RNA sequence: AGCGCCGUGGCGCAGUGGAAGCGCGCAGGGCUCAUAACCCUGAUGUCCUCGGAUCGAAACCGAGCGGCGCUACCA
RNA sequence: CUCUAACUAUAAAAAUCUCUCUUCUC
């Protein structure tokens, strides 16, 4: 199955991680924009792009 | 031609063991093929690689060689599998170990009669084999009751009797041993006639040795006499012996002097 | 994960269908006499189903009972005596509050005053009642603490112990739980407590049910129905 | 009430091995024991948010089916005399019983509290790592 | 030499107090040196309330709020930052961090 | 004397049945300011001797050698 | 001359060290 679900992110809730690769991003789900979560990205992105995504429900915490 | 399953189906179940061959180590860990099932590969990422700390890359994983395994997930779509070798644990090892040196065994003697029949082997495997590992639990033991009961046989369809005959013949070839039973039997008289006494108990014991199966009470020392047999059933030497403990009882106990038993028969 | 190694020292069967649900009545003080559901595997003689469910209890919210917003801390545990077939009738078997109100409502710079009361009521029921309350910061105050002298914490606890024990040695458990629904009780204490201390935020908490006579069929059945 | 068949989830979130347990809204009858470490395998996870969000969906599904719709939840910590503290995979779990399907009514924290009795473990300088 | 004149206890002349027990390594401490943090939280991380809300029965839960007072050893308070090392000059001040969000 | 074993790459273990194995050793370089710990990589063997079965024996076994623990010095 | 709200998720292991002390006066 690939319940992949479209999430445009709308901020860079700055950066985290071992080395400091990834970053934050509040995404907001295309469908249904009324909702909003928090992830992690590897890869540069500004507001306004698109993530897919596979699990939907996982707010990760910060990477440490 | 070697190939095709040891177990029932091609894919491994959730939550069981099985030994692998490593060949290849590339960045996240080993991909590597299963020796107990099939010939399909199925990864171990670094995290569920050593239970200890992960210093030595290479010398814990020794590619080319095999080694325990346990499946965690199976992907029963595409022929992925996802597998462990830390999680293992000491007592487990060595049942997995074993099970892997049977299933080995007994996939050459079917290999032998594949390739003189030009038989694949898969069509073996679900005539001979698959119902024999149902009926018995395994196919080794199977085997080993065919050495001794012809009638393990019975109820199996073979792809044809040429195979049951040349099968017969290797399997007697191949997986011939007859466990010997030995005991000690104490001799404590302080009686008047002891070495005609001993002699006619030796006379009554060998005189039971059957053609299959010769009891010989051999001197080691004077009191403890140790008796040696080879039993083929595991079944008949316990009986044989207590019925030569009967005899040396019966002859001891009115010549005057006093025996005892130190080690009934056993394997 | 197959952890286990098997320390042993497959018979499937779809063990939810031989198990049934049944209903639960509360008793007449409560207005929501119907409180949820529950499930019993079937009845099979030598060992009944209606054995089984005889002397189960339950927590049940009081706002479900009461369907009020005010009742939002209080939970009821009730246990069941009585057998109907498809329908069960239970009996009150304490009051308790929630945690959360009770550890929010303990604070810094207030002195707690509890009180243990061990009772008989009317008909034969042995009970104990704690009593929870807090001073209170006068409309006045910049003596910036609210801490009461040892001996009016006395005082009032002997006041806490006579008014429960007197309300509650008088009357049989309905009367007393419909008497504890609105807390009269405690508008009683705090009304005969503020001549010590002004004593806020008193209440009644974790009501406990001791002994009870023989099986009381009569009342039961006068409460449900 | 229009027939909300209420449960009761009985979360229990420690430092290790979350457990999610619906049992009937009496307490007694086990509905959907699956556990944290269930479905999870490297038992490090067994702690972790995503091992409570998959028991969740597990016990969502089995729920659902048995009967259960609207679920009571309690959060249970360590408790007792062991660390007082809300065990990490309790919040995924709760979420993730809120978003499928089964309805959610009065949770509260169950855990237990003694009166500071029955020595804790560690000694009198304790863990000393 | 004399760094603290209060000796970090807050004791000043009441002989002994009970001791507690750190609730990360069990440091048994007196109670008084026993550096304490109120665990005032709602049940529910703010990242679900809605998720909540929304997916509940009785619009307008109360939502209620966990309640603790944990205690600290000095040494795992000092770990985890929750007390940090403060200058000789601002040791002085007992004054907490004022209102972290103002 | 018979039994219960064993026969090594320098030492220790191991499967015995698909045919040179791993640690401890040692040489070399690697980390280190540097030594030790730790990384990695090598050059060396009748897996004791004669046979017999085997597509195959170092491996299954016998007919013998050497080293052993007992039994026990067994007129 | 005027008011009390925001709360998070850190612990693998790391032993040892040889010379040599040279000064202040218009
Ligand atoms: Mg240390
Ligand atoms: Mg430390
Ligand atoms: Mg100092
Ligand atoms: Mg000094
Ligand atoms: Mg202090
Ligand atoms: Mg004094
Ligand atoms: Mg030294
Ligand atoms: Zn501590």
């Amino acid at each position: 199955k690939t319940p992949v679900t479209l999430a445009k992110v709308i901020k860079v809730l700055g950066r985290t991680g071992s080395r400091g690769g990834v970053t934050q991003v509040r995404v907001e789900f295309l469908e249904d924009t009324t909702r909003t979560i928090v992830r992690n990205v590897k890869g540069p992105v500004r507001e306004g792009d698109i993530l897919v995504l596979m699990e939907s429900e996982r707010e990760a915490r910060r990477l440490r | 031609t070697s190939h095709c399953r040891f177990y029932e189906n091609k894919y491994p179940e959730i939550d069981d063991i099985v030994m692998v061959n490593v060949q290849q180590i590339a960045e996240m860990g080993a991909y590597v093929k299963l020796l107990e099932y099939d010939n399909i590969e199925g990864m171990i990422l670094l995290s569920e690689l050593s239970r200890r700390r992960i210093r030595s890359i290479q010398k814990l994983i020794r590619v080319g060689k095999n080694d325990v395994a346990v499946v965690l997930r199976v992907d029963k779509e595409k022929g992925y599998i996802d597998l462990s070798k830390r999680r293992v644990s000491s007592e487990d090892i060595i049942k997995c170990e074993e099970k892997y040196q049977k299933s080995k065994t007994v996939h050459s003697i079917l290999r032998y009669c594949a390739e003189k029949f030009q038989i694949p082997l898969e069509e073996l495997y679900k005539t001979i084999a698959w119902p024999l590992s149902r009926k018995f639990g395994h196919a080794y033991e199977a085997f080993k009751l065919s050495i001794i009961d012809e009638t393990v046989w019975e109820g199996i369809e073979p792809p044809s009797k040429d195979v049951l005959d040349e099968l017969k013949n290797y399997i007697s070839k191949r997986l011939t041993p007859a466990v010997k039973i030995r005991a000690d039997v104490e001799v404590s008289c302080f009686s008047y006639e002891g070495i005609d006494a001993i002699k006619d108990a030796l006379k009554s014991a060998e005189d039971m040795s059957t053609e299959q199966m010769q009891v010989k009470v051999k001197l080691v020392a004077a009191p403890l006499y140790v008796l040696t047999t080879q039993a083929l059933d595991k079944q008949k030497g316990i009986e044989q012996l207590e019925s030569a403990i009967e005899k040396i009882t019966e002859v001891i106990t009115k010549y005057g002097g006093v025996c005892n038993i130190t080690m009934p028969p056993k394997a | 994960a197959v952890g286990k190694n098997k320390r042993l020292s497959k018979r499937v069967v779809d063990p939810f269908t031989r198990k049934e649900w049944y209903d639960i009545k509360a008793p007449s003080t409560f207005e929501n006499r119907n409180v949820g559901k529950t499930l019993v595997n079937k009845s099979v003689g030598l060992k009944n189903a209606s054995d089984s469910l005889k002397g189960r209890v339950v927590e049940v919210c009081l706002a479900d009972l009461q369907g009020s917003e005010d009742h939002s801390f209080r939970k009821v545990k009730l246990r069941v005596d009585e057998v109907q077939g498809k329908n069960l009738l239970t009996n009150f078997h304490g009051m308790d509050f929630t945690t959360d109100k009770l550890r929010s409502m303990v604070r810094k710079w207030q002195t707690l005053i509890e009180a243990n009361v061990t009772v008989k009521t009317s008909d034969d029921y042995v009970l104990r009642i704690f009593a929870i309350a807090f001073t209170r910061k006068q409309a006045n105050q910049v003596k910036r603490t609210s801490y009461a002298q040892s001996s009016h914490i006395r005082q009032i606890r002997k006041v806490i112990s006579e008014i429960l024990t007197r309300e509650v040695q008088n009357s049989t458990l309905a009367q007393l739980t419909s008497k504890l629904i609105p807390e009269v009780i405690n508008k009683e204490i705090e009304n005969a407590t503020k001549d010590i201390f002004p004593l806020q935020n008193v209440h009644i908490r974790k009501v406990k049910l001791l002994k009870q006579p023989k099986f009381d069929l009569g009342s039961l059945l006068s409460l449900h129905g | 009430d229009n027939s909300q068949v209420f449960g009761v989830a009985r979360i229990f979130a420690s430092f290790n091995d979350t457990f999610v347990h619906v049992t009937d809204l009496s307490g007694r009858e086990t509905i959907a024991r699956v556990t944290g470490g269930m479905k999870v395998k490297a038992d490090r996870d067994e702690s972790s948010p995503y091992a409570a969000m998959l028991a969740a969906q597990d016990v969502a599904a089995k729920c659902k089916e048995v009967g259960i719709t609207a679920v009571h939840i309690k959060i249970r910590a360590t408790g007792g005399t062991r660390s007082k503290t809300p065990g990490p995979g309790g919040q995924a779990a709760l979420r993730a019983l809120a978003r499928s399907g089964l309805r959610i009514g009065r949770i509260e924290d169950v855990t237990p509290v003694p009166s500071d009795s029955t020595r804790k473990k560690g000694g009198r300088r304790g863990r000393r790592l | 030499p004399k760094k603290r004149a209060s000796n970090g206890r807050n004791k000043k002349g009441r002989g002994h107090v009970k001791p507690v027990r750190c609730v990360n390594c069990s440091r048994s401490v007196p109670k008084d040196k026993a550096i304490k943090r109120m665990a005032i939280r709602n049940i529910v991380e703010a990242a679900a309330i809605r998720d909540l809300s929304e997916a509940s029965v009785y619009a307008e839960y109360a939502l209620p709020k966990t309640y603790n007072k944990l205690h600290y050893c000095i040494s795992c308070a000092i770990h985890a930052r929750i007390v940090r090392v403060r200058s000789r000059t601002d040791r002085r001040i007992r004054a907490p961090p004022q209102r972290p969000r103002f």
